[PDB]
């Protein structure tokens, strides 16, 4: 089973004879506008080797065809890799077609059927497409003229060309011409059954006449269809790249070449956007959004932005895609923009495309900008052509100087190119600052213009400056050294601060300006807030896996968790109350607190404690660890450990003594590390032949009656059992006591 | 009709979507109008282009099979398949020759927008043919 | 007691002798600034009639005074209406005074003492200034030379001119020259004691030789110190107005003339501002804030302000004071300004002050107008002069015509007065709309520009429109009517809606576009929210003064309160279980629900109820009543009426029967309208010699025993009483029952 | 000194006002600085003029008598009345003649800003004389 590419044929059937050496058409077969042909051309002209078409078929004004079987009787499958309008075959407007009669069609891996206007063409509704085509949404069949397996009527391409319905067990993998299934790797048909080497079309991959699940390089994977040697991969590449061991036409997104391996790139891809006309004018965001991602280009650009307030965040996401522009770039009449910097990579106008007048940049009527670039840490250069800046004197030549200097363009312009004048002729200097955690001093001096009258004070702007990704006024001093303090700040919070003069607008001699400095400044740290999530979880009787979480206010570089705990003296109410009612009424609930500077742990396993014992916890949050510390008011909890099923028990049997009048006096002992505290003792007693009866003994009852006392007992051998009850519950019973009353 | 079926399955969808409910409101008010159903339909489709939320796009596709556009483009292709050789002027035939290539391209690239533009242009050219 | 106006003696002593006709100086006395004066001018001069100076005194550079006593022996009071730097006098560098010696000075209603560097002047620290000056802590007595009663040194102006001692009971009102207090209306001194007509100065008002707490018109109140007829008030007025029956120089704020009555004005007063040179210019809000209130004017003004978004609320608050401008108003380089309508009252440029070239207005560099003036009603005229409007073509001549007509400047202007343009040269219209409570339809035509291509669609802008004291785009239509619908408006809420066309700017004569129309449209009302504050307050046993408050969502013009209630049958458990454990266990807690469309009443009184009975309340609040009604899911409450401690009684005595074995049965009855219900009964019984004892009978005990059956009764005459317990409480006991056992 | 007592009562004020406590910090800062107390004093007064909240104004008045200004006002009176008859130039005498009327009218108007300006003028005139 050979393979050949699939092309179209317009009015020249002569190329059909080239299919004799082909069994698979790696593509389609498109035959159109054959006013030349006649029935003699196609009545039996056959290429039985052809067995499958990857993409589709087409047949229009094909004057002469009698039966579709004639050309390719063995045609079995259509992979439909690409499908004209998701269709597999065009049969339209041919009166010569008497039938299709293709007695080998098995499956259409993708697409539906089209037939129309073909007179004399019968046996179309007889087709049961349900088993053939994976897509049967609309098997368009209209205006045509229209023994074998029957489904609901006999299903067949002709009364003789019975439908080749394989047994259901063959699946889409197909069956031989005799109806015997093929191997799972096969598809449609096979010269011999159940043999991956004898298939006609492959489920996974055709390899050197044999179907294979995977393609072994240099015979890499070919479009889920076959295997192609790496040399042929390069041949396709040059006139196609290895990905997932597959010589796919091009690498996926985020990939880069590795001579023909698809090694991942940095994510962004340097796409070389050969601009429409080499150009695109820019005034509105939609334009840039449309062209997002042009990490590389071929052309110049034109700019007329419409920006006039603090809204540039919308913009640079589309911008800065390249470090250079091969051609020019033009801008004019842009709106009140302040920054001409938000263009990420851009570094060099190659200016190859020259602006009119052999220019390579232009700027005019952009009398708006007051920020251009951070050439201080950014590099500029320009290759060729005149550059135009005139009539944008919002920012004057002051920084222009820098621009042409760093661009190396001194010899490429004249003053003609260049020209509200916010061009600060001076830059004030800060003198002194002092810092609290939230309120910071400033100091400077009686600066004055020579016409000191011109000064109107000073305009501050600042902001919190946790990171270096990238608001008040003052009046003049007197003849003297001013300063400033704020409060709005917060502990250990970096802020960028910077001022410029409030000055008189001296019209013709409008003073050009007295800037100031810039400073990233962080306030003092302070005592943090309370650390939250205080949960004193118990991993063991005497072990507490305490857990918290940071405070609301670190107020400085966090240093340690100054934990603090203490055992609680259990409530005296439990030593005062009595609970001995049937249906027990059991209750329910210096000093250096032991501590630790728990650091980097939001939790702690506290040891040496007592099961189910009251403990008061304390933890000051401290971003300082010295003896004196910025420590927050502590977090607290009255933690209680987990109990034990030994601390509410009674050791040994119940100590007893008896009197002749059938009076029993009882005594016993308790553990001295109870589950918090033992408050009462369940009591039970029995005489042989009788039944056990229950009673309670509280600690007060324990003291008054040395434990428990019983009166009016029936004579005979006696027994007693007592169980201590702590606030964690009941423990273990005493060993069965025995005595005679 | 199948448009009534669209409306009923839109009842179903609106029961699974608020926006479909708003569309049903639109439908009933249009019924009040009782004007060309297809005109109002196409307008609402363009309104979906307008709102064009992911959910709006999904709903549009549901009511606008998109492959609907594929069938319509196939019909335009039949038009051009007649035109490129049977057109009334050689210029029309040459433009159709360009356009068949353009359509093969668009089919491979299968962009709804490219295909829309191609079919609109195809209608524009077929104006001369018919 | 004569009176004279406050007068000055500066640079000349010629006017001293006119002081002889004076006892009260309506103002001050100012002696200074002539070095020519010598002791010969003052050592013997005397004006004994002088008594009081309202404001203050002074002496420096008028050298010669030997003693203040000789000049004004009777000088007693200084009201200090206004003071010499809050001083009633200043004596400085007087080497001539031997003493002030003023033996009649008694009171200074305001101020302190200043006497410095005066050589030969003794008896300054000896002064009893505490009882004289209302403010002595501010005294400034330094660098001067310095038998009578002593207070802690002898208090006196001289060893002979002793302190004019007034007993403390005399108060500041003063005492006679003999030391006997004066009338409460007096001040400082009086010829005879305790006589308001004999005062030298008056506490409240001097009136024709007498002191009166009030001034009778036409002798109105005069500056809190005397009375003056209306005639003299007008005389002062014509080189003064009656306020609160007080002839004050001018009325306070919010007042206007009523010929001299201070009739209240509209609050704002027509202040005629003769501006600085009758001029001003504006670039910052501070200027206008400074210049608030000029509801009238004398001058012209200039304007130059910035702008970056819909942020002009800060501005007109200071603007629109007058209906006209005498001269001109000037605007230049206010690029961002959206309108010239920011001036409330203004109605005509008198243009009296003319710009160069006899101009009266100017305009330049303001290419940001969305609105200018409510010409619809703004009859803003112009008197005279030419005008200038260039560099402002953003808004075009089509409305400059309008400005010219309303200004009436048709015969005063030329095209030379006038200069991106956004003057939509067509009108867009709306074809149809439909309204829900939240979602509102729109329709309009498939408009096309003649270059239909130019159309880019339509930019809608709406807002909510409850009052008219003053937002999305579309694409082009095609061959027809477009429309719009939104989702989430609020019910019954008016909105102003209006659109502008999205179109390609053509740099030739541009397609300015078809300006759409403005519509103020209200959504549908809908079912409101639940009415809150449901409180079923009980005004009586069977009466409930119910009360709620409106819902969170009226969702339409509210119509009524469809209330709904019911009498709840009490719980079955209260009807079944026994509650006669000592230490009472008393518990505690078609379908036409009676209803009413309570209207305008957020409360209701409900009748026919039962004390402490359960009632389930309901209210379908509605903004629609007669058809199907837009109503919220009703509010609800299981209201219970206020109880009655009478409907838990036991009517009649205790029905009973006796048995020979000292057992007695008891029967009784309960009220049929109980406090919700009656669950148990209290039985009290006694025998003579014994004491009454209590027993409980539940409903089930009542049924089984037919009430109660006392057992083991003590032999002899016996008595029983019973009281029924309802859920509200207990009522009246049964009438005493008696029997023998 | 009145400065120290000002601080001490500002302890109370700050106990009645956070901003007065802020000023107390400022006072500590100056203490560290240990420079001209009046310098930082007047600076902070102008700082009050800056923040100039109603409470800030009240505090300023408390620490800044304002009537202070009236004290320098009568001193400037002494200066002006000296100059008007003893100034070295008739122009200075006429300026003092203007400024006496200005003083009287400002007294009536009793504004401390008008008076600040007037006393600045008086200082200039006195410097011209001396």
């Amino acid at each position: 089973g050979e393979v050949c590419p699939g092309m179209d044929i317009r009015n020249n059937l002569t190329r059909l004879h080239e299919l004799e050496n082909c069994s698979v058409i790696e593509g389609h077969l498109q035959i159109l506008l054959m006013f030349k042909t006649r029935p003699e051309d196609f009545r039996d002209l056959s290429f039985p080797k052809l067995i499958m078409i990857t993409d589709y078929l087409l047949l229009f004004r094909v004057y002469g065809l009698e039966s579709l079987k004639d050309l390719f009787p063995n045609l079995t499958v259509i992979r439909g890799s690409r499908l004209f309008f998701n269709y597999a075959l065009v049969i339209f407007e041919m009166v010569h077609l008497k039938e299709l009669g293709l007695y080998n069609l098995m499956n259409i891996t993708r697409g539906s059927v089209r037939i129309e206007k073909n007179n004399e063409l019968c046996y179309l509704a007889t087709i049961d497409w349900s088993r053939i085509l994976d897509s049967v949404e609309d098997n368009y069949i209209v205006l045509n003229k229209d023994n074998c397996p029957a489904t609901v009527v006999e299903r067949c391409w002709t009364h003789s060309h019975c439908q080749k319905v394989c047994p259901t067990i063959c699946k889409s993998h197909g069956c031989t011409a005799e109806g015997l299934c093929c191997h799972s790797e096969c598809l449609g048909n096979c010269s011999q059954p159940d043999d991956p080497t004898k298939c006609v079309a492959c489920r996974n991959f055709y390899l050197d006449g044999r179907c294979v699940e995977t393609c072994p390089p240099p015979y890499y994977h070919f479009q889920d269809w076959r295997c192609v040697n790496f040399s042929f991969c390069q041949d396709l590449h040059h006139k196609y790249v290895i990905h997932n061991n597959k010589c796919i036409p091009e690498c996926p997104s985020g990939y880069t070449m590795n001579s023909l391996l698809c090694t991942p790139c940095l994510g962004p891809c340097p796409k070389v956007c050969h601009l429409l006309e080499g150009e695109k004018t820019i005034d509105s965001v939609t334009s840039a959004q449309e062209l997002r991602g042009c990490t590389v280009i071929n052309g110049s650009l034109i700019i007329n932005i419409r920006g006039g307030n603090n809204l540039a965040a919308e913009l640079e996401a589309n911008l800065g895609l390249i470090e250079e522009i091969s051609g020019y770039l033009k801008i004019r009449r842009s709106y009140a923009l302040v920054s001409l910097s938000f263009f990420r990579k851009l570094r060099l106008i190659r200016g190859e495309t020259l602006e009119i007048g052999n220019y390579s940049f232009y700027a005019l009527d952009n009398q708006n900008l007051r920020q251009l670039w951070d050439w201080s840490k950014h590099n500029l250069t320009i290759t060729q052509g005149k550059l135009f800046f005139h009539y944008n004197p919002k920012l004057c030549l002051s920084e222009i100087h820098k621009m042409e200097e760093v661009s190396g363009t001194k010899g490429r312009q004249e003053r003609n190119d260049i020209a509200q004048a916010s061009c600060e002729n001076e830059l004030l200097k800060f003198s002194y600052i002092r810092t609290s955690f939230d309120k910071i001093l400033l100091r400077w001096e009686p600066y004055w213009p020579p016409d000191f009258r011109d000064l109107l004070g000073f305009m501050l702007f600042y902001k919190e400056a946790p990171y270096q990704n990238v608001v008040v006024d003052i009046d003049p001093p007197l003849r003297n050294h001013p300063g400033w303090l704020m409060r709005g700040l917060k502990p250990w919070t970096q802020y960028a601060i910077f001022v410029k003069t409030l000055v008189t607008f001296s019209d013709e001699r409008r003073t050009y300006g007295a800037k100031s400095d810039i400073i990233y400044v962080q306030t003092d740290a302070t005592n943090p807030s309370v650390p939250l999530d205080p949960i004193s979880v118990s991993n063991s009787s005497s072990q507490i896996i305490l857990k918290w979480k940071p405070p609301s206010d670190p107020n400085g570089n966090i240093t340690h968790y100054l934990v603090f705990w203490e055992r609680q003296a259990e409530d005296s109410e439990l030593f005062e109350l009595d609970y001995c009612l049937k249906g027990l009424k059991l209750p329910s609930r210096e000093e250096h607190r032991p501590f630790e500077k728990v650091v980097n742990k939001e939790s702690l396993v506290i040891s040496g404690l007592r099961h189910f014992t009251g403990y008061r916890i304390e933890l000051q949050a401290c971003n300082q660890d010295t003896p004196e510390e910025r420590c927050s008011v502590a977090a607290y909890v009255s933690a209680r450990t987990m109990p034990e099923a030994k601390a509410d028990d009674i050791v040994g049997p119940v100590t007893h003594e008896i009197f002749e009048n059938n009076v029993v006096h009882l005594m016993w002992q308790e553990p001295k590390e109870p589950n918090g505290l033992i408050v009462l003792y369940e009591v039970s007693y029995r005489r042989y032949g009788d039944e056990e009866l229950h009673l309670c003994v509280s600690r007060k009852h324990f003291a008054l009656e040395r434990g428990c006392r019983l009166r009016g007992l029936s004579p005979g051998n006696y027994s007693v059992r007592i169980r201590a009850t702590s606030l964690a519950g009941n423990g273990s019973w005493t060993e069965p006591t025995y005595f005679y009353v | 009709s199948k448009l009534e079926e669209i409306e009923e399955l839109l009842k179903e969808l609106s029961k699974t979507n608020p926006l479909a409910k708003d569309i049903l409101w639109v439908i009933e008010v249009r019924t009040e109008d009782g004007h060309d159903p297809k005109s109002e339909l196409v307008f609402i489709r363009q309104y979906l282009k307008t709102l064009n939320t992911p959910e709006a796009r999904e709903i549009l596709k549901i009511v606008a099979p998109g492959s609907e556009v594929k069938k319509e483009a196939f019909k335009a292709f039949m038009d051009l398949m007649d035109a490129l050789f049977l057109a009334k002027d050689p210029e029309i035939k040459k433009k159709a020759e360009e356009l068949i290539k353009k359509l093969e391209e668009a089919d491979e690239k299968n962009n709804e927008e490219e295909l829309k533009k191609v079919v609109e242009e195809a209608k524009k050219v077929y104006k001369s043919v018919k």
